[PDB]
């Protein structure tokens, strides 16, 4: 892959 | 061109913690130690911000290598298919960075992923960076000697001033 927590 | 997160997460002090927690049978500890700070300083280089690092509990950025699940809601899958992962700034998980130690990865010596690459492209969400529509950008979304782009540099810089 860039996530959000 | 770039794109950072929704309502700009970044980092809001002037020095942020880094840990290298978990290491690759592939290189040496060293190797991956070095290659983390030359990704970290590809960034700070352009940006009012200041790396340190530490060798025990919890940093701000959590770095490492895992098999399978390893806490969040996002498990490792083998070989192939997905290679690494990162998430934005924020408290707990929020920029912590992690990579499938079911690859193979390489320091340029070998076959492999180029761990410097994937280091300061995972970093680059790290800080605050989404995926870029231009394709010369370190943060295009697809893994394709090398520096950041001119885009890279205008996001970074747009999200923290310049330095
Ligand atoms: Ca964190
Ligand atoms: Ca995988
Ligand atoms: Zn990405
Ligand atoms: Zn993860």
């Amino acid at each position: 892959x860039g996530a959000v927590x | 061109g770039y794109s950072l997160f929704p309502n700009s997460p970044k980092w809001t002090s002037k020095v942020v913690t880094y840990r290298i927690v978990s290491y690759t049978r592939d290189l040496p500890h060293i190797t991956v130690d070095r290659l983390v700070s030359k990704a970290l300083n590809m960034w700070g280089k352009e940006i009012p911000l200041h790396f340190r690092k530490v060798v025990w509990g919890t940093a701000d950025i959590m770095i490492g290598f895992a098999r399978g699940a390893h806490g969040d809601s996002y498990p490792f899958d083998g070989p192939g298919n997905t290679l690494a992962h990162a998430f934005a700034p924020g408290t707990g998980l929020g920029g912590d960075a992690h990579f499938d130690e079911d690859e193979r990865w390489t320091d340029g010596s070998s076959l492999g992923i180029n761990f410097l690459y994937a280091a300061t492209h995972q970093l680059g969400h790290s800080l605050g960076m989404g995926h870029s529509s231009d394709p010369n950008a370190v943060m295009y979304p697809t893994y394709g000697n090398f520096k950041l782009s001119q885009d890279d540099i205008k996001g970074i810089q747009k999200l923290y001033g310049k330095r």
